[PDB]
C-alpha cells in the first residue's frame, strides 16, 4: 500500500474526539494526582525547607523530597546527573524541589504552591558572555573542528563578509501537555505516559525504584505532539509517578499544567553565530569560519549531541574547501535545553544561510545565484566531500532550485516586487530562495536500530506492533502499509498496537527522523518473514519453488490455484506453521569520530528549497507571509499526502521560530514567556497565503524503505526561507546592512529597517 | 442550586453546589473526555464548544465559562457534533478527507468551531479558527476542510436543540442586580467571566461571594439614543462589533483583532471597561471617539467621560455598590482610525494601542482626541501632543514636529511584549500613520494581496 495518499490510522478517532491521549485513560478511582513544587532563585542553596503548610493543604497525601528517594535521582538523558528533585540547592527558576501526591490535580497545583523556602542566594550566569566570562560550559572546553586552513583562505580572500548574530530560542508549545500515569502490579510497575522515548522511561523509572528492567512496563499509544520536547523530558514525571506510586501503594498521574511546562522543561538551544566568510572573484567560496555559542541551560541534556549536529550543519548546501567551527555550550541557570524538530541542525544551517546572504550582498550579487554557484556537485574524479568529509553523493539541490524557480515564477516577481517596492514608501515586499540539505540517522551511532513484532491471527487479521512512537507524523499508517505491501494484504487487515517496551525492546526514542526509515525496515523484515514462512509452505503443497508463489491484492497463487490470504494461514494455521515474527533493523554504512569531526554519520542527505515572499510596515515593523513556494525531496515517498503534511506543518513552525516566536527572561532568570498569551505560535491567518508545496520525487540512491527518505525534519529548515525574505523587505529600504536579528518579531524588524535607512 | 440544560441533545439537570467550576472541568470529570485541556487561559481553543439559544449557536472556550452560564442554553460538545444514527458531519468527513489533522490533539476544537460555523452559515474562516491552535498541520489542511464541507447542507440534528426552554446570584433584570450589589458591594461580578476566570485557574483563588449578569437581558443592549447609541455593559464584543461594522467601521475593524471569536463571544465591554486594564482595546479606541460611560448604584447614576474612570493602575472611579451600567457612543466619527500592535495580528495583546481622532475645519487641525493603551498603567489621552496639534496644518511634517511631545505625554514599560524605545517608537509612528492613512497612502500590511 505504499506509495498511495492513505490517510492518518487515526484520523477518524481524531475528528470524533474518540482518540484518547494520556490525561483522558480510565481509572482507579484510587489514582492521586502530582505536582512539583518549584525553585523561585535561578543560583541558589536551599537553607530552609518547612514543608508543613504542604502537608496539611486539603486532599494531600504524600509529600515528597530528594531525601525521600528510594534509589536514583536522575531524569538525565545523559551520562551527567540531574535531579529529578532538587539535592540542597536549586539551578534554575521552575526547579522542582518538592512533589506532592494529593486527591486532585487541582489540590495538587495549589498545595505545591504553600512551601516556606528560605535559600542563600549566588551569583548567576544568564548571559551567554556571562557564562564565557565565568566558564560556565559543558565539556571542558569548545568543541573545534576544521577542515583545511580558514585563515589562509579567508587572508586571500577577493570578497569578504565577517558578521554575527542572534538566533533565538524556541518552546515546542505540544498541543497536549507533558503526562504520565504509573501502574504499581505485584512487584513491579506499569508507565503510561506522553513519550518519544518509552525504553529510556523504563531505564529511567527502574533505577528510580531500584528494579530490573524486567519490572518496569512502558506502553505509550500516541501524544498529541512532542516535536523533540517529548524525547527527554516525560523522566521528570515518569519518575515521579512511580516514586510515588511505590510509596502510596496507589495509582499516580501528573500532567504539567502549561504554566508549568513552559517553566519546567526545556526548549531549543538559542545561539549566537559569529561568521567570517570569503569568496574569489568568481564567487566560488573559499572559506567559512564559524564561532557557535550556544544556550544549554543548567543540565547536559541533550545539548552535546544537538550542538554536535549544529556543526554537521554548518556547510548549509555548499561545497566550502576550507571551514571550522568551535562550538561552545556554555553552562546557563536557566531551563536545560533538549531536543527540538532539526536538532541543532537549523541552527548551523542559518548561521551560514545569514554569511551567505551577506557575501552576496556584500558583493552585491543575487544571492540566489550565489548560492547555486556553491552548491555541491550532482551525482556522477573524486567526489565532494563535507568539512566532516562524508561523500555527498545524492545532491538534487542544482536542479530541484531550477524546477522550483520556473515553477514559482521567481526571476518575473523580482521584478514586480522591485517595482512595487519604488512606488512604495510605507510598505515593502522581499522575496528569498533558501536551500536545504539535512543528514539522516543519530549521530550517536548505535541508536540506529529499530525493530518490529507482527503476528498473523486464525481469521487472517494482522496486528502490528513496532519501536516507532506516534506524535502526529503520520507514522503508524507507514508502518501498516509497508506490512500490507509485503504481506500482498489491504491495509485494513492490519491493525496496529500500542508501543511497548514488553513487546519490542532496546528502542531509541523516535527521533532524528529516523523512525519510518529503520521502524520500516523492522516491519517489512518480520514481515517478510511471515510471508518466506506461507510461502515455503504453499510450495510444498501445490509442488514447486517459494518464490513463485504470489501474495497480491489479498489473494496468494500458486500453480494456477489461487485462494483468499486467509484460507493459506488457516491452512498453514492447521500444519502448524508459527504466525508470529520478529523485525529487526540497524542502518549500514555509518562510521565517524565526534572528537575529530571525520568520517560518515550519515546514510543519505534529505534535500528541498523553498520560496518565501513577504510584506514589512515600514513604520512599526508588521508583517506577514505571502506566498511560499516549495520543492521537497521526499525520496519514493511512503505516503506522498502525509509527506506533503509533514512539510506544510514543518515549514510553519521553521518560519515561526524565525518570526513571532520570542523565549524572554527576566534579570533574575525568570521566564516572562510562559503561557499561550505571552508566546505566540503561527495562528490560522499566519499560513502562507499562497502555500504551494510541491514533492522531488525520485528514489533514494542509498537501500531505505522503498527507497523513500526521511521527511520529519528536513522540511522545518524551510523556514530560514521567510527569515531571508524578510531580511530582503528590509534591504530594500535602505543601502545599509540591515543586520536582522532571529526572531524577526516586528520590533526586530523595524529595527533592521531603521539600520537599512541608516538613522540611530 | 440547581441548573438544567441540553446536553448533545439531551436534557441533563446538574445540582450546582460549586458555582466556578469551568464548563471545562465539568465535561472531563464526566467523561466527556473528547473536550482536551490545552492551556486553561482562554488562548488555544482545544476545549472549544459550541452553545446555543435565542440568540442562535456559537463557539466559545469551555474553559473560560463556568456552569451557572449555561442553564437554559443548549451545549453541543466534539462527541455530539456527528449525527444520532453514527453518520460523520460534513465538517468531519472533510477533515479526514483532506488530512485536516495529524496528532489529533487540536482537532476536537476546530471541529466543534467549524460545525458552529457550518451552523450558521459563516465563511470567514480566517477570524472563525484564529481562536485555534494547531502546532502540527500548518492550517493549510484545514482552510481546504472548511470550503470542502461549506458545500454541504447544515446538520439538522445540530438544529434540532433550538427546540430546547422555547448559592450564586443569577439577576434577570438590571434592578434585581442593583439592589443586591448595593446590599453586597464586597462581591464578584461575573460577566463573561474571561478575566475572572484566570484567578481561579492559573491564581487559585476562591471567589466566596459571587453573581453572574450574562442572564440579565435588559443590561445587554443596544439602543438608540438622541445623543447617538447607548451600549448596555452586558453587550459582547461580538455583538459591539457586529453594530459598529455600520455607524463605526473603525472600532469594528479594531474589534475584529480582540481575543479569538470564542471569547468576543462571551466577553463584554462593561467587563473590559470594568477590568480596568492599560492593555485593553476597548477604552482606547472609545475615548479617542469621546463615548460617555454610565455608572449605578442602585439607583444612583453618575455619567462621566470614558477617560476620567481611570484614575491609576488598578484603581478606577468606582464606588462600591456601583457597577458599569453601560457606555453611549456618538451617531458618528469618522475621523476615528485604530491601531493595534502585536508580536502576531491574530489573537494577541497590543505592546501599543493607538486611537486617533481628529476633525479638520478645511485644513487646520480642529479637534483633538488621540488615545493611547498600554504606554500607562492606565489608559490615556496624549494631552501635550493633543495641544501640540491643535491650530496647526494636517499634514506630515505638522506631526513630524509634534511627535517628542508624547515622550512627555508618557514613560512606557519594557516587558516580554516590547522594549520600552519600540513602545514609545511605535506611538509616534502611528500618528505619521495617521496622516498618511488619512491622505490616500497605502498602509497597512493587512490590506496588501498576495
Ligand atoms: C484568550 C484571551 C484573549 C484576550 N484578548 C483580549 C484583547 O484582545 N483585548 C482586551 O481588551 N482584553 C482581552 N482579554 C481579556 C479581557 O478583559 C476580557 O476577555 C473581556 O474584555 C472582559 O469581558 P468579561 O465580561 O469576560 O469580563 P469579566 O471577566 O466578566 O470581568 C472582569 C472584571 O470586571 C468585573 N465586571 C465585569 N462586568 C462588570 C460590570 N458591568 N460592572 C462592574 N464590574 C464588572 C468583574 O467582577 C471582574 O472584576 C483576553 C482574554 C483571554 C482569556
Ligand atoms: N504532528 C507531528 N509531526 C512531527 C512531530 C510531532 O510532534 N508532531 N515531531 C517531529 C520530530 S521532532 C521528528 S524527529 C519527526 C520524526 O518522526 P519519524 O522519525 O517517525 O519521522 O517528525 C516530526 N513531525
Ligand atoms: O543521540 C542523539 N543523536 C542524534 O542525532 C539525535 N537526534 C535526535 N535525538 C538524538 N539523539
Ligand atoms: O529529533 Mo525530533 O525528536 O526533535
Ligand atoms: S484550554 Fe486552551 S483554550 Fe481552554
Ligand atoms: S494536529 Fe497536533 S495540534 Fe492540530
Ligand atoms: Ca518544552
Amino acid at each position: 500500500s505504499v506509495g498511495k495518499p492513505l490517510p492518518h490510522d487515526s484520523a477518524r478517532a481524531h475528528v470524533t474526539g474518540q482518540a484518547r491521549y494520556l490525561d483522558d485513560l480510565p481509572c482507579p478511582a484510587n489514582t492521586l494526582h502530582l505536582a512539583f513544587g518549584l525553585s523561585t532563585e535561578a543560583s541558589a542553596a536551599i537553607t530552609g525547607l518547612d514543608l508543613e503548610p504542604v502537608r496539611e493543604s486539603p486532599g494531600v497525601i504524600a509529600v515528597f523530597t530528594a531525601a525521600d528517594l528510594p534509589h536514583d535521582n536522575d531524569a538525565s538523558p545523559a551520562p551527567s546527573p540531574e535531579p529529578v528533585l532538587a539535592t540542597g540547592e536549586v539551578h534554575f527558576v521552575g526547579q522542582p524541589i518538592f512533589l506532592v501526591a494529593a486527591t486532585s490535580h487541582r489540590a495538587a497545583r495549589i498545595a505545591a504552591r504553600k512551601a516556606r523556602i528560605t535559600y542563600a542566594p549566588r551569583p548567576a550566569i544568564l548571559t551567554l558572555d556571562q557564562a564565557l566570562a565565568a566558564d560556565s560550559r559543558f565539556e571542558g572546553g569548545p568543541v573545534i573542528w576544521a577542515r583545511g586552513d580558514v585563515e589562509t583562505a579567508l587572508a586571500g580572500a577577493a570578497h569578504l563578509a565577517e558578521g554575527c548574530f542572534e538566533i533565538g530560542g524556541q518552546e515546542h508549545f505540544y498541543l497536549e501537555g507533558q503526562a504520565a500515569l504509573a501502574l504499581p502490579a505485584e512487584g513491579g510497575v506499569v508507565i503510561h505516559c506522553s513519550s518519544q522515548h518509552p525504553s529510556e522511561i523504563q531505564h529511567k523509572v527502574a533505577h528510580a525504584l531500584g528494579l530490573a528492567f524486567h519490572d518496569v512496563r512502558v506502553e505509550m499509544r500516541r501524544m498529541g505532539g512532542g516535536f523533540g520536547g517529548k524525547e527527554s523530558q516525560g523522566n521528570h514525571l515518569a519518575i515521579a509517578c512511580a516514586v510515588a506510586a511505590r510509596a502510596t501503594g496507589r495509582p499516580c498521574k501528573m500532567r504539567y499544567d502549561r504554566d508549568d511546562d513552559m517553566v519546567i522543561t526545556g526548549k531549543r538551544h538559542d545561539f549566537r553565530i559569529r561568521y567570517r566568510i570569503g569568496a574569489d572573484a568568481s564567487g566560488k567560496l573559499l572559506g567559512a569560519d564559524f564561532v557557535h555559542l550556544a544556550r544549554c541551560g543548567w543540565s547536559a541534556d541533550l545539548s552535546l549531541p544537538v550542538c554536535d549536529r549544529a556543526m554537521l550543519h554548518a556547510d548549509g548546501s555548499y561545497f566550502v574547501p576550507a571551514l571550522r567551527i568551535e562550538s561552545h555550550r556554555l553552562r546557563t541557570n536557566t531551563q536545560s535545553n533538549t531536543a527540538f524538530r532539526g536538532f541543532g541542525g537549523p541552527q548551523g544551517a542559518l548561521g551560514m544561510e545569514r554569511a551567505i546572504e551577506h557575501l552576496a550582498r556584500g558583493m552585491g550579487r543575487d544571492p540566489a545565484e550565489l548560492r547555486a554557484l556553491n552548491f555541491y556537485d550532482p551525482p556522477e574524479k573524486k567526489t565532494q566531500t563535507t568539512h566532516y568529509g562524508q561523500e555527498v553523493a545524492d545532491c538534487v539541490l542544482g536542479e530541484l532550485v531550477t524546477r522550483l524557480q520556473k515553477s514559482a515564477n521567481f526571476t518575473t516577481r523580482r521584478a514586480e516586487i522591485a517595482a512595487w517596492n519604488s512606488t512604495n514608501r510605507t510598505l515593502a515586499r522581499g522575496i528569498a530562495l533558501s536551500p536545504v540539505k539535512f543528514g539522516i540517522s543519530f549521530t550517536l551511532t548505535h541508536l540506529n536500530q529499530a525493530g518490529a513484532l507482527v503476528q498473523i491471527y486464525t481469521d487472517g487479521s494482522v496486528a502490528l506492533n513496532h519501536g516507532g512512537t506516534e506524535m502526529g507524523q503520520g507514522l503508524h499508517a507507514k508502518m501498516v502499509q509497508v506490512a500490507a505491501a509485503v504481506l500482498g494484504i489491504d491495509p485494513v487487515q492490519v491493525r496496529i498496537t500500542a508501543t511497548d517496551t514488553s513487546k519490542v525492546p532496546n528502542t531509541s526514542a523516535t527521533a532524528a527522523s529516523s523512525g519510518a526509515d529503520m521502524n520500516g525496515m523492522a516491519v517489512k523484515d518480520a514481515c517478510e518473514t511471515l510471508r518466506g514462512r506461507l510461502a515455503g509452505f504453499v510450495a510444498a503443497r501445490e509442488g514447486c519453488a517459494a518464490r513463485d508463489v504470489i501474495f497480491d491484492a489479498g489473494q496468494v497463487q500458486a500453480s494456477g490455484k489461487s485462494w483468499r490470504f486467509a484460507e493459506i494461514v488457516a491452512a498453514a494455521y492447521m500444519a502448524r506453521i508459527s504466525l508470529s515474527a520478529t523485525g529487526f533493523y540497524a542502518t549500514p554504512k555509518l562510521s565517524w569520530d565526534r572528537l575529530r569531526g571525520q568520517g560518515r554519520p550519515f546514510l543519505y542527505f534529505a534535500y528541498g528549497a523553498a520560496i518565501t515572499e513577504v510584506v514589512i510596515d515600514r513604520l512599526t515593523g508588521e508583517n506577514r507571509i505571502l506566498r511560499t513556494d516549495i520543492l521537497h525531496d521526499a525520496g519514493a515517498s511512503l505516503n506522498p499526502a502525509l509527506d506533503i503534511g509533514q512539510i506544510e506543518g514543518a515549514y510553519v513552525q521553521g518560519a515561526g521560530w524565525l518570526t513571532t516566536e520570542e523565549l524572554v527572561w527576566d534579570h533574575c532568570g525568570r521566564l516572562m514567556t510562559h503561557a499561550p498569551s505571552t508566546y505566540k505560535i503561527p495562528a490560522f491567518s499566519d499560513r502562507p497565503r499562497i502555500f504551494n508545496v510541491a514533492l522531488w520525487d525520485q528514489p533514494n540512491r542509498e537501500e531505505t524503505i522503498f527507497r523513500s527518505k526521511a521527511v520529519g525534519e528536513p522540511p522545518f529548515l524551510l523556514g530560514i526561507s521567510a527569515f531571508l525574505a524578510l531580511h530582503d523587505a528590509c534591504a530594500a529600504c535602505g543601502p545599509h546592512w540591515p543586520d536582522l536579528q532571529a526572531p524577526a518579531t516586528p520590533e526586530a524588524v523595524l529595527a533592521a529597517v531603521r539600520r537599512a535607512e541608516g538613522r540611530a | 442550586m440547581e441548573i438544567a440544560f441540553l446536553l448533545n441533545g439531551e436534557t441533563r439537570r446538574v445540582r450546582i453546589e460549586d458555582p466556578t467550576q469551568s464548563l471545562l472541568e465539568w465535561l472531563r470529570a464526566e467523561g466527556l473526555t473528547g473536550t482536551k485541556e490545552g492551556c486553561n487561559e482562554g488562548d488555544c481553543g482545544a476545549c472549544t464548544v459550541m452553545i446555543r439559544d435565542a440568540a442562535g449557536s456559537r463557539a466559545v472556550n469551555a474553559c473560560l465559562m463556568m456552569l451557572p452560564q449555561i442553564a437554559g442554553k443548549a451545549l453541543r460538545t466534539i462527541e455530539g457534533i456527528a449525527a444520532p444514527d453514527g453518520r460523520l458531519h460534513p465538517v468531519q468527513q472533510a477533515m479526514i478527507d483532506h488530512h485536516g489533522s495529524q496528532c489529533g490533539f487540536c482537532t476536537p476544537g476546530f471541529i466543534v468551531s467549524m460545525a458552529a460555523a457550518h451552523d450558521r452559515d459563516r465563511k470567514d474562516y480566517d477570524d472563525l479558527l484564529a481562536g485555534n491552535l494547531c502546532r502540527c498541520t500548518g492550517y493549510a489542511p484545514i482552510l481546504r476542510a472548511a470550503e470542502a464541507a461549506a458545500g454541504e447542507p447544515p446538520a439538522d440534528w445540530l438544529q434540532a436543540d433550538a427546540a430546547f426552554t422555547l448559592p450564586a446570584f443569577l439577576p434577570e433584570t438590571s434592578d434585581a442586580l442593583a439592589d443586591w450589589y448595593l446590599a453586597h458591594p464586597e462581591a464578584t461580578l461575573i460577566a463573561g467571566g474571561t478575566d475572572v476566570s484566570l484567578w481561579v485557574t492559573k491564581a487559585l483563588r476562591d471567589l466566596p461571594e459571587v453573581a453572574f449578569l450574562s442572564h440579565c437581558k435588559d443590561l445587554a443592549q443596544i439602543r438608540e439614543t438622541p445623543d447617538g447609541y447607548g451600549i448596555g455593559a452586558g453587550v459582547t464584543i461580538a455583538a459591539l462589533r457586529a453594530f459598529a461594522e455600520g455607524p463605526h467601521p473603525a472600532l469594528a475593524g479594531l474589534l475584529r483583532r480582540f481575543a479569538s471569536e470564542q471569547v468576543r463571544q462571551v466577553a463584554t465591554i462593561g467587563g473590559n471597561i470594568a477590568n480596568g486594564s492599560p492593555i485593553g482595546d476597548g477604552p482606547p479606541a472609545l475615548i479617542a471617539m469621546g463615548a460617555s460611560l454610565t455608572l449605578r448604584r442602585g439607583q444612583e447614576r453618575r455619567r462621566m467621560p470614558l477617560e476620567d474612570f481611570f484614575l491609576e493602575y488598578r484603581k478606577q472611579d468606582r464606588r462600591p455598590g456601583e457597577f458599569v451600567e453601560s457606555v453611549t457612543l456618538p451617531k458618528s466619527a469618522p475621523g476615528l482610525r485604530c491601531y493595534k500592535l502585536s508580536k502576531r495580528f491574530d489573537q494577541d495583546i497590543s505592546a501599543v494601542c493607538g486611537c486617533l481622532n481628529l476633525t479638520l475645519k478645511g485644513s487646520k487641525i480642529e479637534t483633538a482626541r488621540i488615545a493611547f493603551g498600554g504606554m500607562a498603567g492606565v489608559p490615556k489621552r496624549a494631552a501635550a501632543f493633543e495641544a501640540a496639534l491643535i491650530g496647526q496644518d494636517f499634514r506630515e511634517d505638522t506631526i513630524a514636529a509634534a511627535l517628542p511631545l508624547l515622550a512627555q505625554d508618557f514613560t512606557p514599560l519594557s516587558d516580554m511584549r516590547a522594549s520600552a524605545a519600540y513602545r514609545m517608537n511605535a506611538a509616534q509612528a502611528m500618528a505619521l500613520r495617521y496622516v498618511r492613512e488619512l491622505s490616500g497612502e497605502a498602509v497597512a500590511v493587512l490590506e496588501v494581496m498576495p
